[PDB]
């Protein structure tokens, strides 16, 4: 069997994804953190000595997590799932080593805990890492759990991969008015800093830099950066000839009216407008006063020592803005992916860690001193063991951070909020749905038109099938199935290599540059402007694919602008695909048999120089094919598979290429809200609100992208025999109609699971809160409002509870919270019993009730309740395909369409959805379904592929069915033939969240807020609903007075006020109290919000004093 | 979980026809369908279940309090 | 308008600052032990 | 099995005193359950 | 606490069923509270010193891995010992020390005065002295009598080894118990006889663990 070059491309991706897991993004960055950066952070500060006793020092040397130099991995740890029950945090301890100084000639050292890092599941350091299917069982946890999510305080959450604007690169924004601001916001460690640069008026262009004061003419700074000839500046920043002559000439002009020869003036004129030096180290107020700032303000990008590099840099940045001033367009738009870099969980931790650590020292220099103030004998005694005293600023400070998600960074003086989100298990898809989700940010307001829509440059490197409604501050996206997020590589080696290949250093480059070839930029910095752009590139790219400079460090030509960028920056989006070199592809079909034979795998191609990750810009500079059927000798790359364009969730849609997009977007949005198997540990785990389905089923048609994510071993949905027919009237608009004697046969039956945790916690009074109970009046039975409990006084297993019952009886001590004293003759006794009750619309059951204790040693009780919801009227069902709906009438059995083989279509759907949704991919999924089930093979279909439709029919017709699904049906409510045919075959309907029995909500008169008194918000609390400023107008338009007054007055807050006619003000009962009367006052009624405004006003100094008049006699 | 004991529509007894199915496939290497069709499911309402329906209950029974 | 009740442009600068009733300033529920959550204005004027 | 409740990992039936410890007896594992009641319970099938 | 204005009923049920949240008595039917209004959402010499005591308190608190609980338990004890002005002129550590100590003593946990000092260079006498003095200047109950039966737990934790120690635990426990019964327990520093019991049961379980490794 010769392997088929057209198809067998497909066998790449699983091996790709088998080796390098689906989520490396959270995994690998976290590994690279715990291994590399931790070693680097202390390598930055290994020395702390406060100023006293010149002989002392504390030298950090090693960092490790969970290895004290005993065993390979940790000698002791806590199983993660077990940690998920106790509300603990899953952690491995930090270990350090410090050569230090205590006494005479000593310099001792050790291995010490400074605290506990909360390591991530399925990392390098987790217990789960490489455990096989059995150790999985002993650790009582799911094999299929994606992993890559932390767990703290018993919940888990996640570090949501957080997209960020390009940092330390060039950006140019044009605009109406203005004059085209440019910006480079550049940060390395110390001092994030922005430099904005723009025209002020009429060709006159300045640096606005909040570091410096304001507005330096570009010719001045350009001088002070070392290019003094000033009439070659035109050759540099302007160009050779062009039109830039006059356009730029204005700023070069009035540079003359002020100064010249920067060695004094311009260098000084800079330092004249600087801010203060912050007192000390002002001594360098000089002519070189500001030369520091010229060298370093934000430009730690370049900085360095002589002035030419930075000079020509700022120059080539000035060129592009005057180019924009010549014509619009010709400007980088802040939009497309190429200028966006995303930063995984590894770095986002590091920036928090090295802060908390820097604090740990900054206070530890203090706690080292209160020893050294008072010369108590000879003071040594290591001073060390106080570090444990001083710790958990690193641990607890880190826990509280990762749980809450408010990152306080004073080092960059910038505080982000809302990073983490609770990992949401409603299903198996959502479990990786909070993974592979990119949180967009920055980009100022909500309506701003620039950073919103979806750009075509996004092909295959970000999911095109969903970009949902979750905006808030910024839009949310998803990665593809294949994205390898660029890590950092290195800088100097690729540099001096670029010299080796024949560039020439910026110094020797003279005058004309923009003339010669294009130029070459390294991370957005000019170096060599090599001759012969083409051969340079092709050579270089040939190295990237073989022996050096691997993965990223990509390269691409640019025509319009003359340059060739070379970027090594990390945190950048990539994707694999196959090279077609010269004539045709590099695969040659022999490597694939050389592959699935079992000895090739992936990352082996990269050494072989076959496939390589691309870069957004780079693929722009490439030419790419799709199907091997298209290769032209002019081509460069071919994608390995087309359907990798759709994201993780998007894979569930069969035949996405037969729909329009909005049905996929609504799908990819909702599918993660379906109900499913969760994980194999499903029953052993107790989570806050967890759904799950009784009898799940594989989706009949599989998109090949399911098998990769193992959705078929955890299917969410039912596979339901459906017929598209308008039926009863209850069908109509989107509304499904189900089937009794069918739903009763175990269709879509839901189990729900909740828990209420109650931590029994002792009080400073040496007093414990107790679980006793079980009153049992009148000889032998517990009272009903209690009953149902047990001898233990705690909820018991498997007993129906509803409404007033008590499923955990919690008594608290009364006087405990008071101030205890060294006096108790007898009683700690008296208890206030505050049992928690199960208030619910339907009876339910208690199954598994846990007693445990957290790390701080306090009783902890967690019980979980289950009720199995029958898919009652008013439930959301969805068709996998973009449909949505709610059951209408539930027909019995005998009614509803039937037929030749008497099958009674289970769900009976509606036709009218199809035309104006225009989704035919479903109506293909049907035929594929009836097809597959009759042969017995699950019949694949997949994005841009799958089982062709035209050979389906030949599977049916021979087996006795119409070549389309349309087949006669006998209306069961009559028994005649349906005068038109009906079209049906099994579709896959996945029952969703938003069960009605939750949502149905009603109120007579409920609680009131102490504050306003209006009805309190939402369900839970209680009920009551909302007439908004928007809606109230409605009843005005009708002109209904007594209704409105009957609504916004009597029904909501009906309130009496006693006002004094004279000097109108409010008073209680009899008195006016501004004038003692109890005489001139008249009672009347008024909305309580209105009174509340008369006080909240009248408190603030103002008084609407009420006049009055009687109603009658005109 | 376990194979349901009727259809969701046609109402034919099923759960028995699971074990004999899976046994019939394991031994006697044979296709999907021709197993089923000669196992007595000629309808498709009946058939999907035995054909669909991952059997999880084993992948659950890995974890059990008793052990 | 000088109706001789509001005493002409004197009042407009604070002299006696009236304290709003506690019903405008609901003391937040005890919420589990004698630490009893404040409300913000009462903290303000209680500083005044 | 017979008496009040069970560990998670040890899987050994443990009857607990009043206000004693959250430890199990056999193993050092901590968390535990409350084993199922012996009392009759009524379900309807439908 | 109130009474039915009609039946003069002495007992009330709140009714949470229909989301009225009524409050009515079985013998009346008349409500009492409808509409259950329910809420939602500096510089002083002594108070400052109390804050400082909190800080030195928290500091030494988790260092010994003691309950967040017991600290605010003992902070009150400090506030009490301030009243008799016992805490004025004596080295602050020795005060916050015992003030933190007697608390976890009364709760009957594993923490130990000899263990409690080594946070400092100091002598397990000065601390002991100050401690026993604040026993005079206050008046304190008998309860804090520790036994090895508590300490053998935590001592067993750092012994490394394996599950067998738990067995050893019961092997040690009933040992020490009889040792208390056999009458040669009294008047001795408890931590020592505890470690002796551990060495015994460990050897009883046939392992090799050196004396140094025990006294650590
Ligand atoms: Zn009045
Ligand atoms: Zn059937
Ligand atoms: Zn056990
Ligand atoms: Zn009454």
């Amino acid at each position: 069997d010769e392997i088929n070059t057209a198809q067998d491309k497909w066998h790449l991706l699983p091996a790709f994804l088998k080796v390098k897991g689906l989520v490396k993004q959270h995994l690998d960055s976290f590994n690279y953190f715990v291994d590399t950066d931790l070693k680097k952070i202390i390598k930055a500060n290994q020395l702390i000595l406060s100023d006293v006793d010149p002989e002392f020092y504390l030298k950090y040397v090693d960092i490790r997590v969970g290895k004290k130099s005993s065993s390979s991995t940790k000698d002791y740890l806590t199983p993660p799932h077990e940690c998920r029950l106790r509300d603990m945090t899953y952690s491995a301890p930090i270990y350090v080593d410090i050569e230090y100084t205590r006494g005479r000639n000593i310099i001792m050292h050790k291995d010490v805990e400074i605290g506990r890092m909360p390591i991530m599941l399925r990392s390098n350091k987790c217990i789960l890492y490489d455990a096989d299917e059995s150790k999985m069982a002993k650790l009582n946890e799911c094999p299929l759990d994606p992993g890559g999510y932390f767990i703290v305080n018993g919940t888990e959450k996640v570090i949501l991969v957080q997209e960020q604007l390009s940092k330390n690169r060039i950006i140019v924004e044009a605009d109406e008015k203005k004059g085209i601001v440019q910006a480079s916001v550049t940060s390395s460690t110390h001092e994030r800093k922005s430099k904005t640069y723009v025209i002020t008026k009429n060709g006159k262009i300045y640096l606005k830099h909040n570091s410096i004061a304001e507005e330096i003419p570009i010719a001045i700074v350009l001088k002070a950066c070392g290019i003094l000839s000033d009439l070659e500046i035109m050759q540099l920043v302007c160009g050779n000839d062009s039109s830039y002559q006059d356009i730029f000439a204005v700023n070069l002009e009035e540079s003359s009216k002020l100064d010249i020869y920067t060695q004094q003036q311009a260098l000084e004129y800079i330092g004249a407008k600087v801010k203060t030096m912050r007192r000390q180290k002002l001594t360098i107020l000089q002519e070189g006063i500001e030369a520091i700032a010229t060298t370093v303000i934000a430009h730690l990008t370049v900085e360095a020592l002589d002035f030419r590099e930075k000079a020509l840099y700022i120059a080539m940045m000035t060129r592009r803005v005057v180019m924009a001033m010549y014509n619009p367009k010709m400007i980088d738009d802040r939009d497309y992916v190429g200028n966006k870099r995303l930063e995984l969980a590894g770095q986002l931790i590091s920036l928090l860690f090295e802060d908390l650590f820097k604090k740990f020292n900054n206070d530890f220099k203090l706690s080292i001193d209160k020893v050294l103030k008072k010369p108590n004998r000879a003071m040594e005694y290591d001073a060390l063991l106080s570090i444990n005293v001083h710790s958990n600023n690193i641990t607890s400070g880190l826990n509280r951070a990762i749980s809450t998600g408010n990152w306080s960074l004073k080092r960059f003086k910038m505080e982000r909020a809302g990073v983490t989100h609770v990992l949401s298990r409603l299903s198996y898809i959502s479990a990786l749905g909070m993974m592979t989700r990119i949180s967009s940010q920055f980009e100022k307001s909500r309506k701003v038109s620039g950073p919103r829509a979806l750009q075509p440059s996004q092909f295959g490197m970000l999911c095109t099938a969903d970009t949902p409604e979750g905006e808030a501050c910024g839009l949310v996206k998803n990665l593809a199935l294949m994205t390898h997020i660029t890590t950092d590589d290195e800088e100097e080696p690729i540099k001096k290599l670029c010299y080796v290949l024949g560039v020439e250093d910026i110094t020797l480059i003279d005058s004309a540059s923009l003339h010669l070839n294009y130029g070459v930029y390294l991370n957005g910095t000019l170096i060599g402007s090599i001759r012969f752009p083409t051969k340079f590139v092709t050579q270089f790219r040939h190295l990237r694919r073989t022996g050096k400079v691997s993965e990223f460090i990509s390269i691409y030509s640019n025509s319009h602008q003359m340059a060739v960028h070379i970027a090594t920056d990390g945190g950048r989006i990539c994707r694999p695909l196959i090279i077609v070199s010269d004539g045709q592809s590099r695969v040659k079909d022999i490597h694939l048999r050389k592959l699935l034979d079992g000895e090739l795998d992936f990352d082996d191609f990269l050494k072989l120089g076959l496939v390589e990750y691309l870069d957004v810009n780079e693929e722009n500079d490439s030419y790419i094919a799709l199907y091997e059927k298209d290769i032209v000798p002019s081509m460069t790359h071919l994608e390995i598979e087309p359907f990798t364009i759709l994201g993780a969730v998007a894979g569930l849609i069969p035949y996405p290429h037969h729909n329009q997009s909005p049905r996929n977007t609504y799908q990819c949005a909702m599918g993660k809200q379906a109900i499913g198997a969760i994980a194999y540990n499903q029953f052993k785990r107790i989570d806050t609100l967890l759904y799950l389905m009784t009898y799940p089923q594989q989706p009949m048609v599989k998109t090949k992208t399911i098998e990769l994510i193992d959705y078929d071993k955890l299917p969410a949905g039912q596979n339901a025999t459906v017929a598209v027919m308008s039926y009863s009237g209850y069908d109509i608009e989107d509304a499904l109609v189900l089937n009794k004697s069918s739903i009763d046969r175990g269709f879509g039956r839901c189990e729900t699971r909740r828990k209420t945790t109650t931590v029994l916690k002792r009080y400073a009074n040496h007093t414990q809160d107790i679980i006793g109970g079980m009153r049992v009046d009148e000889n032998g039975d517990p009272i009903w409002q209690h009953q149902s409990l047990g001898p233990d006084g705690l909820g018991e297993v498997g007993m129906k509870v509803q409404s007033g019952q008590i499923y955990i009886n919690k008594s608290v001590p009364t006087n405990s919270a008071d101030a205890p004293n060294p006096n108790n003759v007898n009683v700690q006794t008296q208890y206030r019993e505050a049992p928690v009750i199960y208030r619910g619309p339907e009876p339910s059951h208690i199954d598994q009730v846990m007693m445990s204790v957290s790390d701080n040693d306090q009783a902890l009780i967690k019980v979980l309740l289950r009720q199995n919801r029958r898919p009652e009227l008013g439930d959301k069902f969805s068709s996998r395909h973009g449909q949505k709906g709610v059951c209408g009438i539930i027909v019995k059995q005998e009614d509803m369409p039937f037929n030749d083989q008497g099958i009674v279509p289970d769900i009976i759907m509606n036709p009218h959805g199809f035309p104006s949704r225009m989704t035919v991919g479903k109506m293909i999924e049907l035929i594929s379904g009836k097809a597959g089930v009759l042969n017995g093979t699950l019949e694949y279909g997949t994005c841009f592929g799958g089982s062709k439709l035209e050979d389906m029919s030949k599977i049916l017709v021979d087996q006795g069915f119409n070549y389309s699904g349309k087949d006669m049906l006998y209306s069961g409510i009559t028994g005649e033939c349906l005068q038109a045919y009906i079209f049906f075959g099994p579709i896959y309907y996945q029952k969703l969240k938003h069960m009605v029995l939750d949502k149905m909500h009603a109120r007579a008169r409920g609680p009131r807020a102490v504050l306003t008194r209006q009805p309190t918000e939402g369900r839970s609390r209680d009920g009551g609903l909302r007439l908004g400023e928007m809606e109230r107008d409605c009843v005005i338009a009708y002109g209904a007075s007594q209704l409105l007054l009957e609504r916004l007055m009597i029904s909501s807050d009906a309130f009496e006020v006693d006002v004094c006619d004279k000097c109108g003000l409010m008073g209680y009962s009899g008195w006016c109290t501004t004038c003692k009367s109890a005489e001139n006052i008249i009672k009347m009624t008024i909305p309580y919000a209105a009174k509340l405004l008369f006080q909240e006003l009248l408190s603030m100094n103002i008084a609407p004093r009420l006049r009055l008049e009687d109603i009658f006699q005109q | 979980m376990i194979v349901p004991v009727r259809c969701f529509s046609c109402g034919k007894v099923v759960g028995d026809k699971w074990e004999s199915y899976l046994n019939l496939l394991q031994e006697d290497e044979l296709d999907e369908g021709t197993a089923l069709s000669r196992l007595g499911l000629k309808r498709y309402c009946c058939r999907r279940m035995i054909l669909t329906h991952v059997d999880l209950i084993e992948k659950f029974l890995r974890y059990n309090p008793l052990e | 308008d000088a109706t001789v009740p509001s005493g002409r442009p004197e009042t407009y600068i604070w002299r006696y600052l009236p304290a709003p009733p506690v019903c405008i300033r609901p003391s937040v529920m005890m919420q589990d032990s004698p630490a009893s959550n404040e409300d913000d204005l009462t903290v303000k004027l209680t500083e005044i | 099995a017979t008496l009040k409740y069970i560990c998670a990992e040890c899987s050994s039936k443990l009857s607990l005193s009043r206000t004693d410890a959250v430890r199990c007896k056999d193993c050092g594992h901590r968390i535990l359950l409350k084993a199922r009641t012996k009392r009759l319970v009524q379900f309807e099938a439908r | 606490m109130p009474v039915c204005k009609n039946c003069h009923g002495t007992e009330f049920e709140r009714d949470l069923s229909n989301a009225n949240n009524d409050l009515v008595c079985k013998a009346c039917g008349v409500v009492s509270e409808d509409n259950p209004i329910v809420s939602e959402v500096a510089l002083e010499s002594r108070e400052a010193t109390l804050n400082n005591a909190r800080r030195k308190l928290r500091a030494v608190s988790y260092a010994l891995h003691i309950p967040e609980y017991i600290t605010d338990a003992a902070f009150q004890w400090y506030k009490l010992a301030l009243a008799n002005n016992f805490v004025q002129g004596r080295r602050s550590q020795n005060v916050i020390a015992s003030c933190l100590y007697v608390a976890c003593r009364k709760e009957k946990t594993h923490h130990m005065l000899i263990d409690f000092s080594s946070r400092l260079q100091v002598s397990v006498y000065s601390i002991g002295a100050t401690f026993l003095k604040m026993v005079k200047k206050l008046h304190i109950t008998e309860l804090p009598l520790a036994d090895p039966s508590l300490f053998i737990q935590h001592f067993a934790e750092k012994l490394d080894l394996a599950d067998k120690k738990i067995k050893v635990v019961k092997d040690a426990v009933k040992l020490a118990q009889r040792m208390s019964k056999d009458w040669m327990f009294e008047g001795r520093r408890p931590a020592g006889i505890a470690g002796a019991c551990i060495l015994l049961a460990c050897r009883m379980n046939n392992l090799r663990r050196t004396h140094t490794e025990i006294v650590a």
